[PDB]
């Protein structure tokens, strides 16, 4: 049934948003709402429509300015925050850039100044030649053109491609407008404004990958194995020039269809690129979706060999994990796709149970799937807030939590571990070795001396301090 | 008995595929359609269609389907070619009925993406 | 031809930035007061980012909330959304007390009515919670001036205007009001031990050594700041403020000097051995108390730590600095007693005008024997491009964002200020005081001597030093 928790009773809305999945129901009459407005002051875990744009997708290129028209707090906020590492030298986490909007450009505009910090950055930068500039909160306000601006920067400086995002903060009510206004931008005006040599008869797109921790890399070596040309990764590692390229690509492989859902749809209404959808998280989830490129490409033994291959090599590791993680219960608190390709990858390979997951930006199509996925006496929760994650962690009592680090320093306190569901532990998680990786961090999570410390008590005579023997796969 | 079958089917793809959750009603109904019209072929020995980018990918996701409903499901190595393709026209309904008709999904309908 | 040049940064636009924006600094300057929340008036970004930050520094959990403006507030106004966000804090924290309410760039350009909100707010908590006073206490940030570390003054000063606006003068306390500043939990922890050495009773405000919290048996969350309603509302009882920073928290200091008469007595940051023994000379000044032989041998422990260091490793190597302005400024004293050469100090923000009149410039225009360039309104990357451009350094000192400089320059770098994200523990090791000198001194042999092991650059000296 849908859930009204004791510490929502003065917001009572939020019952519509927590479902607990019972016997028999017909899931159907219990989708929460999702993407709807947030309620003020309940710590949501909520961020805004420009992280969407510039930390989450465009941020990830490793040859790209990322000019953030604002003050400078936007720009601060979103750097030394990501893993998403490049082969050039993490170019893209080590610099962030603002127009430093002051007073006088909320009072007389600020094209201007965007346009000489533009200027500035190629000057101070002269190997890089592209650019995305973003709206902020303010510059959305006073109305600063940005497309207009770099359409001038462009006509000026011939050498330099501009792209631009509308994503102020309060669009939307969430990160997810960044993404979307984001991905019907590029489509619109940057996918077939150039083209590249293609030196495969089998190519494709990655989209909705980030990298994290060099994911995007691992699977790379995949497809190089299987002799299947990506034309673009959409977004990591990426380039801002292989995304014109996009349009070459005989297949779009889908991973995040919340992020990145958009520019597939369009690929394919424009371009007639077929969409796949694929879990690139889960052991047996990466077989399937091997076997489904290799079967769309008509290459099966050769997909059949890597398989074989990753399963001797990581199988072992990760029957190891099984025999001491099944059973025990997990929660997940992240933006909404882990959860649906989570849940049964961690039942399936690792006997790992989802007892709570919370989304918080989700779509009711990222609840849909969740749900299908997911287990009875589950709560599932769109836009979850603070006090509810404590009511939940008493409800389900879970072993390990994968969430962001600061929750994670939260419910420390609580001694129940944590994973970072975000940015990782011990990465990367994707892929054969990578699902290895994440049991790893479950197993040394859970299985920790300190945890048993922290709960006894010194001053109790009755108590003694224990001991506990580990392992390792 | 037919309905445990239909059950069955039923159970697998909501648990395992995605092709039914894609984001516009439009996108559901193809796949639907599309995926299980090639999962009927290959349970019943018939040549796969393989010729456009959208057949061999239809042809991909079925693969999948037919090849874990054989593995889990002793009964669809037993039907009759005309029993495999009943069930499959009531899984078509019964998707359209959870994924579009009575989804609450208010995303479904919106003209562009 | 010896010169201490100020200079801004050249540049418009900003790579890589010092600071966060002024609601940042406000949301750590409320994080420190017990049963206070914070409401940050804006999009969610402006609170979640900065929670995330905290999380960096600290590598805890600190509670702020925000007013999740979205698009019908852009174009017809965000008080409900104040109002909103006030009530439900209220409704859903029975121990809530203080809840400053914080603008953002967002709500600053659309003109919300903070204090009429906190009209409507105010009716509404009496109504709904007869037996519970909640003070809000309004607090203008603008993101397109200023910085964090004007934003932590303004909220400070707000918080207290608030507070003591409700309570008024009382009785005298007998106590002393401290401002340390924008200060970890290890500087904090040292001051009370000053303090209590010199049996001087003082409020620190914001006292936050219980940032760094337990993990208890009872599983217990301590992770709050100690300053309460009662201890803010003190403060108009006081014998005298000792405010540590110019730019971080000064200002409230003289408002209670203007409003109750309490004198303020502004010092340099106590960031080395000089700035500590002024900081303890006014104490004595003000409270009558005798320094404590304590601090005598405290200081004496330090010197003898700081003479193994200084003339063999030390002397005539040149030191880049950036943090906030008092941190920066005392640093670069402290490194002179040293024999360390701060040739370059970068500070972060728009306040050049206040910066061109400290005394400490002087006071270094006065003694450095080297050049000092000090570039305000400066960012990050005017130290990268310095050192392209061919300027030599030995040390930078400096917060973990520009970590990359010194890692790729191959320069090694003591970790000071906010965030210290990228070692462990910082927030636990005082850097002022007498013990603070030593750690630094200290942490910065223990860099070079590392360096020089990595870089095989006479690494067989470390044996007989
Ligand atoms: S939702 Fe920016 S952090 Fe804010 S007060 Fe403005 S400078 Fe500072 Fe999102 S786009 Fe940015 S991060 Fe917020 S302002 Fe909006
Ligand atoms: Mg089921
Ligand atoms: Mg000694
Ligand atoms: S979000």
């Amino acid at each position: 049934p849908m859930v009204l928790l004791e510490c929502d009773k003065d917001i009572p809305e939020r019952q519509k948003h927590i479902y607990l999945k019972a016997p028999n129901e017909d899931t159907r009459e219990f989708l929460p709402i999702a993407n709807a407005a947030t309620i003020p002051g309940t710590l949501s875990e909520r961020g805004c429509a420009f992280c969407g744009a510039k930390l989450v997708i465009g941020g990830v290129l490793k040859d790209t300015i990322q000019m953030i028209h604002g003050p400078l707090g936007c720009a601060y906020d979103t750097w030394h925050t990501k893993r998403y590492p490049t082969d050039n030298g993490h170019f893209n986490m080590k610099y962030v850039w603002s127009t430093d909007m002051k007073e006088s450009h909320v009072v007389f505009g600020g094209e201007k100044r965007l346009e000489k910090s533009m200027h500035e950055a190629f000057d101070e930068m002269p190997d890089i030649k592209r650019m995305i500039v973003y709206t902020t909160c303010p510059t959305a306000l006073i109305g600063d053109d940005i497309k207009a601006v770099a359409k001038k920067v462009m006509k000026d400086r011939p050498d330099v491609d501009v792209f631009t995002v509308e994503c102020p903060g309060f669009s939307g009510v969430s990160q997810s407008k960044g993404h979307h206004v984001l991905n019907i931008g590029w489509i619109n005006e940057k996918v077939e404004t150039m083209e590249k040599e293609i030196t495969s008869e089998y190519t494709m797109n990655f989209i909705g990958d980030f990298n994290i921790q060099g994911d995007t890399q691992l699977l790379q070596t995949y497809w190089d194995r299987l002799g299947i040309q990506v034309v673009a990764h959409f977004t990591g590692n990426g380039t801002y020039d292989d995304l014109r390229c996009m349009h070459q690509a005989q297949l779009n492989v889908v991973n995040c269809a919340r992020s990145s859902g958009y520019i597939a749809n369009e690929l394919k209404k424009r371009y007639g690129i077929p969409r796949l959808d694929i879990d690139s998280w889960g052991f047996n989830y990466m077989a399937e979706g091997i076997r489904k490129i290799c079967a769309f490409f008509g290459i099966e033994e050769k997909g059949e060999e890597l398989i074989a291959e990753e399963y001797a090599k990581w199988k072992p590791k990760l029957d190891w994990y099984k025999e001491r993680l099944q059973g025990k219960k997990m929660a997940i608190w992240t933006g909404g796709p882990r959860l649906w390709h989570w849940t049964k990858s961690v039942e399936d390979d690792l006997g790992v149970q989802v007892v709570a997951m919370s989304s918080k930006f989700g779509h009711e199509e990222d609840f849909e799937k969740v749900i299908a996925r997911g287990k009875e006496g589950t709560y599932y929760i769109d836009d979850g807030n603070e006090l509810e994650f404590f009511e939940i962690i008493d409800l389900v009592k879970p072993d390990v939590i994968f969430t962001g680090p600061r929750v994670g320093e939260l419910v420390k306190k609580l001694h129940i571990p944590y994973v970072n569901g975000h940015g990782y532990h011990n990465g990367p998680y994707m892929g054969f070795e990578g699902f290895v990786n994440l049991a790893r961090d479950m197993y040394n999570a859970v299985h920790n001396p300190l945890r048993h410390l922290a709960a006894v008590d010194i001053r109790d005579k009755s108590q003694t301090t224990p001991v506990i023997v580990r392992g390792a796969a | 008995m037919s309905q445990s079958h239909l059950d069955d089917l039923f159970a697998y793809v909501e648990e395992r595929c995605l092709w039914q959750f894609f984001s516009r009603t439009w996108d559901r109904e193809e796949n639907i359609e599309g995926v299980l019209n090639q999962v009927g072929r290959l349970l019943t020995g018939q040549e796969p269609l393989r010729g456009t980018p959208q057949e061999r990918l239809f042809y991909a996701d079925a693969l999948a389907m037919a090849n874990d409903v054989r593995e889990r499901f002793p009964w669809a190595s037993q039907v009759n070619k005309e029993e495999i393709e009943f069930l499959l026209d009531g899984l078509k309904s019964r998707l359209v009925d959870v994924t579009i008709t009575r989804s609450t999904n208010r995303e479904l309908n919106h003209h562009l993406y | 031809p010896a010169e201490v040049k100020l200079s801004p940064r050249d540049r418009e636009g900003i790579i890589n930035p010092m600071y966060d924006c002024q609601p940042a600094g406000a949301q750590y300057a409320g994080i420190g007061i017990k049963d206070c929340i914070p409401l940050v008036h804006g999009g969610q970004g402006c609170t979640m980012f900065v929670r995330l930050l905290f999380a960096q520094h600290f590598k805890e959990n600190f509670d702020v909330a925000s007013t999740s403006l979205h698009e019908e507030s852009a174009v017809f106004g965000g008080a409900k959304r104040v109002e909103e966000g006030v009530l439900v804090l209220a409704r859903r924290y029975p121990n809530l007390r203080v809840i400053p309410i914080i603008t953002t760039c967002s709500t600053e350009v659309i003109g919300d009515d903070i204090e009429g909100s906190i009209r409507v707010c105010n009716r509404a908590l009496e109504a709904e919670f007869p037996d519970r006073k909640i003070y809000l206490a309004p607090v203008h940030t603008p993101s397109f001036k200023g910085s964090h570390v004007t934003g932590y003054a303004e909220c400070v000063k707000s918080v207290f205007k608030t507070i003591t606006d409700a309570h008024g003068k009382g009785q005298p306390s007998g106590k002393l009001n401290v401002f340390p500043g924008w200060v970890n939990p290890g500087d904090v922890v040292l001051l009370k031990r000053y303090f209590k050495e010199m049996d001087v009773e003082a409020n620190i405000y914001m006292d936050t050594e219980d940032f760094d919290s337990p993990m208890l048996p009872n599983k217990s969350i301590e992770t709050h700041g100690r300053t309460t309603v009662e201890d803010i509302a003190d403060s108009a009882n006081a014998l005298a403020t000792l405010s540590l920073a110019r730019y971080e928290g000064n200002t409230t200091g003289e408002l209670l000097q203007k409003t109750f008469a309490v004198p303020n007595a502004l010092v340099n940051t106590p960031y080395g051995i000089k700035n500590t023994d002024d900081m303890l000379r006014k104490i004595a000044e003000v409270t009558g108390k005798e320094i404590p032989e304590s601090l005598v041998r405290e200081r004496g422990i330090a010197l003898d730590a700081l003479a193994d260091l200084a003339h063999m490793f030390f002397a005539n190597k040149k030191v880049a600095i950036f943090g906030h302005p008092d941190l920066v400024l005392g640093l670069a004293q402290f490194c002179m007693e040293v024999e360390l050469e701060p040739v370059l100090l970068l500070i972060g923000d728009d306040q050049g005008n206040k910066y061109k009149k400290d005394p400490r410039i002087e006071e270094l225009k006065n003694t450095a024997h080297f050049d000092i360039e000090i570039v305000h309104n400066a960012d990050l990357w005017e130290l990268e491009k310095r050192i392209n451009a061919g300027l030599q350094l030995d040390l930078i000192m400096g917060h973990s964002k520009g970590r990359y400089v010194a890692i790729e320059a191959n320069i090694p770098m003591v970790r000071v200020g906010f965030p210290t994200f990228d070692r462990a523990g910082l927030y636990r090791k005082p850097s002022i005081g007498y013990q603070g000198a030593m750690e630094l001194g200290e942490m910065i042999a223990n860099a070079m001597f590392a360096h020089m092991e990595y870089t095989r650059n006479k690494e067989w000296i470390l044996n007989t030093w």
